[PDB]
């Protein structure tokens, strides 16, 4: 005959990745351009609670 | 095959080959010596081994 | 209840093609010393590597010396390893099903369109004989062998 | 019309033996799609350059099924270029007169004599399959499969 | 919970050895000692042949 | 049919116990916004890994309106993924063999001899109902929850 | 006899709570060689120094294979330390009295009110089962678990 290591011998060697693939996150709409402080925000943010 | 595995199997195969040639050798003056093959189930030849040459 | 040849075992080797395309036949031999039983499995000998049957020559002898023989053989691609001997691996109908030879003696080739669409396998595998009918009155020493025209490098 | 198998068109490749009559097979397939008719000329596969066929093994499926089955194959080998898609080459009965296979499901092996006479010729020549006479009924999907055996090197 | 890298999973890394074990290979009695040329050995070897 | 609910999911957690032999519960539940059929397998809550049942309790209403009822809920280990959605996955008989729960509304604890047998196993194996019997006549949006304590670090 | 299990030995080992409240539980089980007799009693389990019972959960199987059954275990507080293995140790039925479970599987709980009124002690108290009435007729391997829950910074 001759040598067949074969698909799936505990001989046949395997190489794990070190690279993730990593589902990345959702870009998010309300970022620090809306949030304010001030009046002309769509999101205020009130600090009368921040240190009080 | 040869990557599959790390081991390189040419150089087994030739010292499996030469491991191989040194039973025979002494197997076969075991038993022309004796006069029979018998029982033996490591020998290299198969049984019912009536002479080679 | 595995009855191992040579070929099997390891002991007697089996030929490969070097090249595409090209015929290689070994016939593979067992000198059975006990009568076949029903249910016996007989290991004839091993399908080497990317191989697939193209003729089958079965040349067993007369296995029923009685009164209306009874054997019915058939081979076929057994599952496990070659060289394993657990009694618990199965006999497909491939090459020959419910063959008539035996009954008298003498040689019955491929008639079964399933002798000729064997699919490749990348691990070896082994040709095996299963008695489907028990023998009237079994004979003791006579000889089964089937011939194999396998060929690599097939689609 | 001209049904090609794989092997004609080149898709497939054909083995060519590489020593002097050294025995060389290939399974020569198609699966027909539609369902055989009278006169249709199937091109089976390629004979290679100056090899002759030594022996042919024909197996079919049941073509025709139906009842009191008129199928019948008509192979050999046809003047016309290796893949050329000309209506107008014909098939001889050169290994197969009259196959009468696939009226049912069976193997047939060549038994004219004219199948071992098969004379040389430097070009590649292909193989090919004439139904003689209609198939009642008919059936589609099945295959054709043609083993030919050929030496490269014979006087 | 916790995360479990359980035993069959198939990031679960092997690590096969370089080093292969081997059969030890029969010691073979019959060394050059006993064959040998001469009357005086117990399996002599004829040369005659060994060149012509 | 193979409901999942939750905690078999990854939206609402099982906590690990933490130290060894420290009771843990958690509430496994499900609003069943369907009527349970002949064979279901509804998968209640995550046993988490390595860790083994205690004391199982079955809360849970009034499953069967109809006269005579004749519900049983079998609870059990199903072995699998965490929560793969196949219906492969098939449970037993540990923690509850055969329940008289279903006729009406009650809470009956875990009362058979290998309920508390229960082996460890590195992977978060699941709890899962299997009405091992004719629903009848009744079942609307109802809730069936176990609350069985598990404890790590067993030996 | 003082059957003492692994837990006894200090072989096992038994949990104690680290915070005032958590209930832990340990499996204490000894797969008992022999047959259960008359006065002989079982050592299963140590419950740790500051520790009262907050429920007992005891599983046995069927320690007597016979007509009319007539076994009753009795499990209680032993006297002497862990692991001193003299006959001159009684325990008492505080946990169980008369349980009359290993006639049948079964799986019974703490029923008589002194089980949940045990007094603390500072050192290692063992708990221990006194079969009180004979064991009828025939037990071989058959297992005897009890399953402790017991809080440490009681009041």
């Amino acid at each position: 005959s001759s040598t067949v290591i074969a698909f799936g011998d505990p001989k046949a060697q395997k190489k794990w990745s070190s690279e993730l693939a990593v589902d990345i996150r959702k870009k998010s709409y309300f970022e620090s351009r809306f949030i304010g402080t001030s009046e002309n925000a769509v999101i205020q943010r009130k600090t009368e609670v921040e240190s009080d | 095959s040869r990557k599959r595995t790390a081991h390189d199997l040419r150089k087994t195969g030739r010292d499996r080959l030469g491991d191989y040639f040194y039973q025979l050798t002494d197997e076969l003056f075991f038993m022309y010596l004796s006069g029979a093959r018998g029982i033996n189930k490591d020998f290299i030849l198969p049984t019912s081994f009536t002479g080679y040459a | 209840a595995l009855i191992q040849s040579d070929f099997a075992q390891g002991i007697r080797m089996t030929p490969v093609p070097d090249c595409a395309g090209d015929v290689t036949a070994c016939r593979f031999d067992i000198t059975l010393k006990n009568a076949p039983a029903a249910g016996d499995i007989i290991e004839l000998g091993v399908l080497p590597g990317n191989a697939v049957p193209v003729e089958a020559i079965l040349d067993v002898d007369d296995l029923d010396t009685g009164g209306a023989p009874t054997i019915t053989l058939d081979v076929g691609i057994m599952s496990g390893p070659v060289g394993k001997n657990d009694p618990a691996r199965t006999c497909g109908n491939e090459l020959f099903a419910a063959s008539t030879v035996g009954q008298a003696g003498g040689v019955v080739r491929a008639t079964a369109s399933s002798a000729f669409r064997i699919q490749k396998a990348e691990d070896h595998r082994s040709v095996g004989v299963k008695v489907a009918a028990g023998p009237a009155t079994g004979a003791a020493g006579k000889t089964i062998a089937l011939i194999l025209f396998y060929v690599q490098g097939t689609s």
